[PDB]
């Protein structure tokens, strides 16, 4: 915002930071969707303590796609979670508090050795028994799967196609004021 | 001390519930029929806690 | 919230209401006689009686947005064409079809 | 949310002031800096603090000794004589 | 109004009360689908089954149904930016953008949920009922054009969630043969219920008495003329009782602490969530991240971005005590739902240090 | 909602404003006229006086003490556990006196007001006469409220714990150069404003901006680099 | 609603409630009670109460107690517009209607699901 | 871009060709289409009701029905009548959605918001400065969805 | 001697912090929740004959209707505990200490901890 001869000039874009909160919200709930996509592929009841994540040792999707949500919550990049935290200190940045950043990256680094201290319980000495058995066998529903393979995708190569989300989320942010 | 006697002339009101009314009825009616409804799912929410 | 004339104009007395068809009748006919003068800048004397008119029909925001909207319009007219626009858009997104290779080694500032 | 009614249906005290409140602010390009006055009429509506403060004023005042005796009124003149006069009526006679 | 009564004023409401209708006469109707009289001329080609357990799956495939036509109708929704129903709401691109975004994620969140109902049904009718009356009033909220019916919306949304609360399955069919002569005394149910209940009060006084103090200072509590008064005041400096406006602002943001768990106000949520069913985590998450902590950054961002002068202080004060309160806490734990709840909390605090950020 | 605001001041921009300063003389001058009493009623001024060095001593540690009072009534008495025979005591205590609540929290509150007191002090003589004449403003909050918060958690809490209290010293000198030392929310002026002199002519004035807004372009990273195409 | 002067009959009241005291207390003059084993316990046809202070009831009808508070804020919610219903309009009209619809809808739920009745 | 003509029983499709994707208009901001009703009541609307609201009821029943057997797939542990019932009570509100649907329509046409068989006397002057989405809908399905290119 | 806004103000806030004084009975804690709903509806209802607020005095009976609300829900909460083996007074529904209480005493059921 500068002023040369009565003609103002405006570099900056007001309703950027509400797009960077939109993003970061819709982020955490994309992954948190994709943690409990599989927990709800799953015997619900095998999930009580935080030990219990061995009982995520199972074939390899199930497997993997736990260990990849927990990185991405964790802001692990390039996953999806590490967008929202990067874009949040860079707006921090650009808003100009170094304290904020600070605390904010406190948090960061607690929260995400918070997520994958579990990371170490998901080593189980066999594979799990975590299916449903429905007509004597375990009960893979295909339309959760085919959710989480979504999920997977946008969670790792979800920040090839950020531009187009943060295109979406500030237009929708530039209706507050005007 | 001060009496309004043309408005009272014209003042037909001969009940103190003409702000209730006004309130629930007119401009409020929004909320009004916000509580009329959670009183309703309260109702079935009283009933599912007693089953 | 408090700064935006948009925010402001949108609020109303209860009980108020705009006639939207009067409104915009009164501000075709003052905006067609505007227009016909053809100024740099809008001299709502120049056209008395429709000016009196856009006065009574419309309201104080509508009439804001209008003034403002008229603006920004005299501004893009003096500036843009229909055709230079056209061809500007278009070298934009073949330009947008490649890269922008640094400018190594330059000869300025 | 503002009704504009008044405890018995009627109108609100403050209604003229927050119209013409209202009217400044849509009809300004810069409302906070420019309509002052209409703000500050409708502020002085609601809270009547000027008049408290008046009124914290008037009793530090009376707290004083400067006023001894008010001028007396009388209806059917409706006229305000002193103190002093002796008219009809009076409490000291 | 007295004379004449404009659609502008309930033609948004209308689509609304259909939904409503519908909703309420499929559960109503639901309640009595084992009632079906044999008269004695009828013959019965089979004989009926009286015990039931309807898969609520249809129910599910309701809300999608008719949250989809609600989508549809946002599409094309026409208007002008103005505010209906004598000002208690407000029709604009971002409250409307907002609307849609959270009908969206409605649909989603109900689209996987009916996929995982058909693996096994370990809930009932009523509870999914919950879910459908949550989804047709939480995006009613960002169309608030006052804390009054703001305040009463999300009355009406914690009435539906400690609905969704209670309807919980409680005992299950489970291969644990050793209890069925000794009492188990399981207490999550009471545990969340009562953190619900206690919560949701907390909440809704402090959020009543902020109400009756902004009619007290502005004499309205529309969001455009609380934000210009407060604003011109600071013009003005008439209204200089600084101590009446911080409380005012302290009473808003510790009600919505109290309402959304944040910490230092978090155990209650700790508490709650490993006392639902996963699928009323993935619910009361979806609800609590996308409507009331979207709310609350809105609050101190739009609706009451004239107060951020008091805002910013005690933001950061909350946003720091909840860091240096939660760090060793958060590394005590050993629950599944405790780690989601904590995993809530975290982000809700990170969250809370961007608009502290943003309102700079 | 401000911290610091007396010190956190651009006078000269106040003085140009004729906005009020903080920095005026707030003092009372009685004439050779008034009463005995009217002369030392306006003594009280004394009182007002920010470069008395007592007097804002006395005061950070009346702060201090407040906050210590505070901690104590909000998270310090509760949190420890009182013997049941000394609550008993304390009990009859306050059955057999008029007034024994005050007692009981004098009692309780004493040393924890204390503690405030000579911390609060202490960290006001420390910060005016070690560190005011330091040119790294940040570098000096950091350090001194790093020892200072050191030292208090190696006597206050535990010596063990004082790498903590180290690390908390840092923590708050960051955030009191950020918050209490600079004009963070709390803005006294608009960001680029500026107030003229010399007299120059508008003429001048006008094309000393423009040729400001000239060398302005080249900070576009399009218009600098040359990469615009013609419109 | 009344006043001081209501105030003040409550304490005639009570003053009237003093004049039956003294008749009481004259009537009193007139009869000896001689002192029994029995004669100040409780009373239950004619042999001991096995209980004193632990007399619980079941309370099956707590349902109907949290209704009752229900639909009392309801009816109380109908006052206004019943009261100054001469100026009833478009608007009123369809809220009063809409309101009284949704008392009608709770009490037919209540009566499905049969909570209005007692439980074992 | 052309619209379906109005008063015709494929009116209703206008509904879904938007010039801009904003929900509304701003306060001052002049209408697509020359106002017939700004004040329109209840009774307007309905007079105002034609062969596209018409249609676009038709369309509800038409496309009503499939998703009912859609939602009855889910539906287990019912008699027929109340498979019956449930069938009937959905395609009923998928219809009342379609009157709604109508309603705005109409609503909309008396407002001048979608098309309504009027013209303004001098259109709205507007320069299309930035342009991402000409070139694209002239070389695809979406020029039949945005209005005026 | 105070000024009524001063008296309702403080004695609201008198409401909540006596709520939490008070040891955690669920039945108790019901009625300071009445109590408190009663504070706000008459800290309302002045208000608005202060402002000539008819919207302050609306919510003199959407706060009784939001307080019978609750005061049902919390009725059968109450009601809910006989059923999970929960006492009414919840510092009695754990094993933490507190010299709060004269009597609490809570041991494991067992006879013998050690068999010869
Ligand atoms: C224009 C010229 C361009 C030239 C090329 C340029 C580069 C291309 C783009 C590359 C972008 C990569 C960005 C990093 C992503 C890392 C995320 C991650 O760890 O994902 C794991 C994920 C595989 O996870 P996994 O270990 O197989 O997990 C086991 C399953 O969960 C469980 O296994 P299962 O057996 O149960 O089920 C199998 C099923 C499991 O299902 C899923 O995983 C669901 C999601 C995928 C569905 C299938 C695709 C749908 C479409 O499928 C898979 O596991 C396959 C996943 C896809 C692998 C693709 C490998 C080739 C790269 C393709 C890129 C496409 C971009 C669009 O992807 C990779 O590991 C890909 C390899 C690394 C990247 C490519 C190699 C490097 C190329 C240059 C990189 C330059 C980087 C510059 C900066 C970029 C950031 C700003
Ligand atoms: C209006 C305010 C509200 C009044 C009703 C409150 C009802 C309860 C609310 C809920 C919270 C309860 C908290 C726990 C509790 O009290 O349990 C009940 C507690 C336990 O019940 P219990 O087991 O039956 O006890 C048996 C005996 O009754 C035991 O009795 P005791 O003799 O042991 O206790 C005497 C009692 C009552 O003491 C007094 O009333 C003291 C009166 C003189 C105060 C000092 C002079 C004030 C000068 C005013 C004018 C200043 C002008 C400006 C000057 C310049 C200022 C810069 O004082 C206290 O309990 C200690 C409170 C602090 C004393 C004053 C400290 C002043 C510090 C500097 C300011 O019972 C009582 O204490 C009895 C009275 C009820 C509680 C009153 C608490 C008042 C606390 C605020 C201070 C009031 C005086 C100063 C006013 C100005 C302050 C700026
Ligand atoms: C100790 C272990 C270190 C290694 C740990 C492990 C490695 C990883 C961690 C990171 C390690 C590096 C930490 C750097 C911190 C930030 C320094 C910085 O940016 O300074 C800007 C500054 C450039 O700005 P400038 O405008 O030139 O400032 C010059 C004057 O200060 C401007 O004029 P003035 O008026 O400010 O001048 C007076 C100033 C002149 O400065 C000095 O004389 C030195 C100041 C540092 C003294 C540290 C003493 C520690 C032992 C005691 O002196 C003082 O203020 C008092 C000096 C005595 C302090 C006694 C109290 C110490 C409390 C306990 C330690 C607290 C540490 C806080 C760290 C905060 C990090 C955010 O650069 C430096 O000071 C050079 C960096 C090295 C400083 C001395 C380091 C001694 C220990 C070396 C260990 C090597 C391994
Ligand atoms: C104080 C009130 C009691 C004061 C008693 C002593 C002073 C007194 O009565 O003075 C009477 C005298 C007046 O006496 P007065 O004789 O004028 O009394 C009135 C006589 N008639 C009815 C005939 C008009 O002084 C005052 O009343 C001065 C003010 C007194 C305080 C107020
Ligand atoms: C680590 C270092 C911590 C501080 C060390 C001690 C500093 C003070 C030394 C004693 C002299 C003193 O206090 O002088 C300042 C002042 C001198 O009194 P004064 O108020 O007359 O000061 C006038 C201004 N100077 C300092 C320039 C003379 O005293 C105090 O601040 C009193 C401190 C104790 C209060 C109880
Ligand atoms: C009108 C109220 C009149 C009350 C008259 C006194 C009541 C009275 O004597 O009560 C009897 C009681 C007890 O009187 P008493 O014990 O003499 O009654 C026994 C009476 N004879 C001998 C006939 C069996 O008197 C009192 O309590 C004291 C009375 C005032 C002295
Ligand atoms: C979430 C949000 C929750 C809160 C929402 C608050 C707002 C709710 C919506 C209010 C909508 C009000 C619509 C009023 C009905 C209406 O307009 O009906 C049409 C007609 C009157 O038409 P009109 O054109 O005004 O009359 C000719 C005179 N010019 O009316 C008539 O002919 C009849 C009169 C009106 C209806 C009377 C009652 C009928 C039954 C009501 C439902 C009962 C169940
Ligand atoms: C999120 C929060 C954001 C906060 C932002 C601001 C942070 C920094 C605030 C710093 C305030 C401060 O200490 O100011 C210094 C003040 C004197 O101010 P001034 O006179 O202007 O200073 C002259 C320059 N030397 O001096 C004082 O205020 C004196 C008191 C400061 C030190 C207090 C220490 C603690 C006191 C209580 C101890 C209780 C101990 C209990 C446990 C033991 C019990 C036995
Ligand atoms: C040459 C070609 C020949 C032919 C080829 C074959 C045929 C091609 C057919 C092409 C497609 C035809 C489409 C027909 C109509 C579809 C309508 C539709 O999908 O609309 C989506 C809707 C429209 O947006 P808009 O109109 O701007 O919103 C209302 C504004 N008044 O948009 C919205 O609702 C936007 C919502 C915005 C807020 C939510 C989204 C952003 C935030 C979340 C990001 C994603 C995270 C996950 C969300 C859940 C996903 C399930």
């Amino acid at each position: 915002m500068s002023i040369f001869s009565n003609i103002w000039i405006n570099n900056d874009l007001n309703s950027y930071g509400l797009s960077i909160l939109l993003l970061n919200i819709i982020n955490y709930l994309i992954v948190f969707m994709l943690i409990l996509s599989v927990i709800l592929l799953t015997n619900l009841s095998k999930f009580k303590s935080l030990n219990q994540f061995k009982e995520f040792n199972s074939y390899n999707f199930i497997l993997y796609s736990l260990i990849f949500s927990l990185l991405s919550m964790a802001g692990i990049p390039p996953l999806l979670g590490f967008t929202g935290k990067f874009l949040a200190i860079l707006y921090s940045s650009f808003k100009s508090q170094y304290l904020l950043i600070l605390f904010m990256t406190i948090l960061n680094i607690f929260g995400m050795y918070f997520y994958i201290q579990n990371l170490r319980f998901v080593v189980k000495k066999n594979k799990s028994s975590i299916l449903n058995y429905k007509n004597y066998y375990v009960n893979i529903n295909y339309s959760i799967t085919l959710n989480i393979i979504l999920l997977n995708f946008f969670n790792f190569f979800g920040i090839l196609f950020l531009s187009d989300l943060i295109i979406i989320l500030n237009y929708i942010s530039s209706y507050i004021y005007i | 001390i001060y009496d309004d006697y043309y408005e009272g002339f014209n003042n037909s009101i001969m009940n103190d519930f003409t702000p209730l009314t006004l309130s629930y009825y007119s401009i409020n009616s929004a909320e009004f029929i916000i509580i009329g409804l959670l009183l309703l799912l309260g109702s079935v929410a009283c009933v599912n806690l007693y089953k | 919230m408090e700064f935006s004339n948009a925010l402001l104009s949108q609020t109303k007395l209860p009980g108020q209401q705009y006639d939207y068809k009067r409104c915009f009748q009164a501000s075709n006919t003052h905006f067609e006689c505007l227009d016909s003068i053809r100024d740099a800048y809008d001299n709502h004397h120049k056209c008395p009686q429709t000016y009196q008119a856009w006065q009574s029909s419309c309201d104080v925001g509508i009439r804001r947005y209008q003034m403002d909207n008229r603006e920004q319009q005299k501004k893009d007219q003096l500036l843009y064409s229909k055709e230079q626009l056209k061809n500007y858009n278009a070298a934009k997104n073949k330009e947008a079809y490649g890269i922008t290779a640094p400018k190594n080694l330059s000869f300025a500032f | 949310s503002y009704s504009g009614y008044s405890l018995n249906g009627g109108v609100h005290p403050c209604l003229p002031f927050y119209e013409r409140m209202l009217q400044c602010a849509k009809s300004e390009a810069l409302p906070i800096k420019m309509c002052t006055a209409q703000t500050e009429d409708y502020l002085e509506c609601h809270h009547r603090k000027k008049q408290y403060a008046l009124n914290y004023a008037i009793k530090k005042e009376l707290n004083n000794i400067r006023i001894v005796a008010l001028p007396r009124y009388d209806e059917e003149n409706d006229t305000f004589v002193p103190f002093s006069q002796a008219t009809a009526d009076h409490i000291f006679q | 109004m007295l004379l004449r009564l404009l659609v502008s004023e309930y033609i948004f409401f209308l689509p609304v009360f259909t939904n409503l209708f519908i909703y309420w006469h499929i559960f109503f109707k639901n309640n009595i689908n084992l009632v079906n009289k044999k008269n004695n001329w009828d013959k019965s080609i089979s004989v009926k089954n009286i015990i039931i357990k309807q898969n609520p799956s249809f129910i599910i495939r309701l809300n999608l149904l008719l949250n989809s036509l609600m989508v549809l109708y946002l599409i094309t929704f026409n208007g002008y930016s103005s505010t209906f129903w004598w000002s208690h709401f407000k029709l604009n691109n971002y409250s409307l953008y907002m609307y849609l975004l959270v009908i969206i994620f409605n649909n989603y969140f109900l689209y996987i949920t009916e996929k995982h109902i058909k693996i096994l049904n370990n809930y009932s009718i009523d509870y999914f009922f919950s879910i459908i009356n949550i989804t047709l009033f939480i995006p009613m909220i960002f169309l608030s054009n006052t804390l009054f019916t703001f305040f009463f919306l999300i009355e009406l949304v914690s009435c539906a969630i400690f609905y969704k609360f209670i309807v919980s399955k409680i005992s299950f069919k489970n291969s644990n043969y050793k209890d069925n002569y000794f009492s188990i005394f399981s207490k999550n149910y009471l545990n969340v219920l009562f953190y619900q209940y206690w919560s949701s009060f907390f909440s809704s006084v402090m959020i009543g008495f902020c109400i009756i103090y902004l009619f007290s200072l502005t004499g309205s509590t529309e969001w455009s003329i609380i934000n210009f008064i407060v604003a011109s005041n600071n013009q003005i400096n008439y209204y200089t009782n600084n101590i009446t406006l911080l409380f005012i602002c302290l009473t808003l943001i510790i009600g919505f602490i109290i309402k959304l768990g944040i910490a230092p106000i978090q155990l209650y949520k700790i508490e709650i969530y490993k006392g639902l069913p996963f699928l009323s985590i993935f619910f009361y998450t979806t609800f609590y991240f996308l409507i009331f902590f979207l709310f609350f950054s809105l609050l101190f961002i739009y609706y009451l971005s004239a107060l951020n002068n008091f805002f910013w202080i005690i933001l950061l004060i909350i946003s720091i005590i909840g860091i240096f309160y939660i760090i060793s806490i958060i590394f005590d734990i050993n629950l599944f739902k405790a780690f989601l709840a904590y995993s809530t909390i975290i982000n809700s605090i990170s969250f809370i240090l961007l608009i502290i950020a943003i309102i700079f | 909602m401000e911290l610091n605001s007396s010190a956190k001041e651009d006078s000269h921009y106040v003085g140009v404003l004729g906005y009020p300063s903080q920095h005026d003389p707030h003092t009372l001058h009685p004439k050779k006229h008034d009463s005995t009493f009217t002369k030392v009623y306006a003594c009280r001024d004394m009182l007002w006086d920010h470069h008395w060095e007592v007097r804002n001593t006395l005061y950070a540690g009346f702060k201090g003490a407040l906050l210590g009072v505070a901690y104590a009534s909000g998270f310090g008495l509760i949190s420890k556990t009182v013997p049941s025979i000394v609550l008993k005591k304390m009990f009859r205590f306050v059955r057999n006196n008029n007034f024994g609540h005050i007692r009981i929290m004098q009692d309780l509150l004493t040393p924890y007001a204390l503690t405030g007191f000579g911390l609060g002090s202490v960290y006001y003589l420390y910060q005016h006469n070690v560190w005011e004449n330091r040119s790294n403003k940040w570098l000096a909050e950091v350090l001194s409220n790093a020892l200072f918060f050191q030292v208090a958690t190696a006597v206050c809490v535990n010596p063990g714990f004082h790498i903590y209290g180290m690390v908390g010293g840092i923590l708050f000198g960051t955030l009191k150069y950020a918050f209490y030392n600079s004009s963070f929310f709390q803005e006294k002026e608009s960001i680029g404003s500026y107030t003229t002199f010399g007299d120059l002519s508008e003429e001048e004035r006008k094309k000393q901006e423009y040729k400001d807004y000239i060398q302005f372009l080249g900070n576009y990273h399009k218009v600098r680099n040359g990469q615009l195409v013609d419109l | 609603m009344g006043d001081a002067v209501v105030i003040h009959l409550i304490q005639n009241v009570l003053i009237f409630g003093i004049i039956f005291w003294l008749l009481t207390w004259g009537a009193e003059y007139f009869y000896t009670v001689k002192q029994q084993l029995t004669k100040k316990q409780f009373y239950e046809c004619g042999f001991k109460s096995i209980s004193e202070l632990n007399i619980q009831i079941n309370f099956n009808f707590f349902m109907l107690a949290v209704f009752l508070i229900l639909y009392d804020v309801e009816f109380t919610f109908l006052f206004p517009v019943l009261f100054n219903f001469s100026m009833f309009s478009t608007t009123e009209l369809f809220l009063a209607f809409f309101f009284i619809f949704l008392i009608l809808v709770s009490l037919l739920y209540d009566w499905l699901n049969n909570v209005l009745s007692w439980s074992a | 871009s052309q619209t379906f003509a109005h008063d015709s029983f494929l009116g209703g499709l206008n509904l879904f060709k938007r010039r801009d994707p904003r929900f509304v208009l701003d306060q001052g901001e002049r209408p697509p289409y020359p106002i017939i009703n700004s004040n329109s009541s209840f009774v307007d609307v309905l007079s105002n009701f034609n062969k596209a609201d018409f249609g676009l009821v038709l369309f509800s029943a038409a496309i009503g029905f499939p998703l009912s057997r859609w939602v009855l797939k889910g539906l287990t542990f019912s008699s027929l009548n109340y498979r019956r019932g449930l069938f009937s009570s959905v395609y009923g509100g998928v219809i009342l959605w379609g009157l709604v649907l109508g309603f705005n329509n109409s609503y909309y046409r008396l407002n001048g918001f979608v098309d309504n068989g009027l013209v303004w006397k001098r259109k709205e002057r507007k320069l299309n400065k930035y342009d991402f989405t000409s070139e694209f809908e002239d070389n695809s399905f979406f020029k039949k969805l945005r209005i005026r290119d | 001697m105070l000024t009524w806004i001063s008296f309702w103000s403080l004695i609201f806030w008198l409401i909540l912090i006596i709520l939490v004084l008070k040891p955690k009975n669920f039945i108790s804690i019901l009625f300071m929740s009445e109590l408190t709903w009663l504070a706000l509806y008459c800290l309302s209802l002045l208000f608005g004959a202060i402002y000539c607020d008819i919207t302050l005095l609306s919510i003199s009976f959407f706060i009784l209707g939001v307080a019978g609300l609750e005061f049902s829900f919390g009725i059968l909460i109450a009601i809910l505990y006989k059923n999970l083996n929960e006492s009414l007074n919840t510092d009695l529904n754990n094993n933490n200490n507190n010299q709060n209480i004269f009597d609490k005493n809570f041991k494991t059921p067992l006879e013998k901890i050690n068999w010869q």
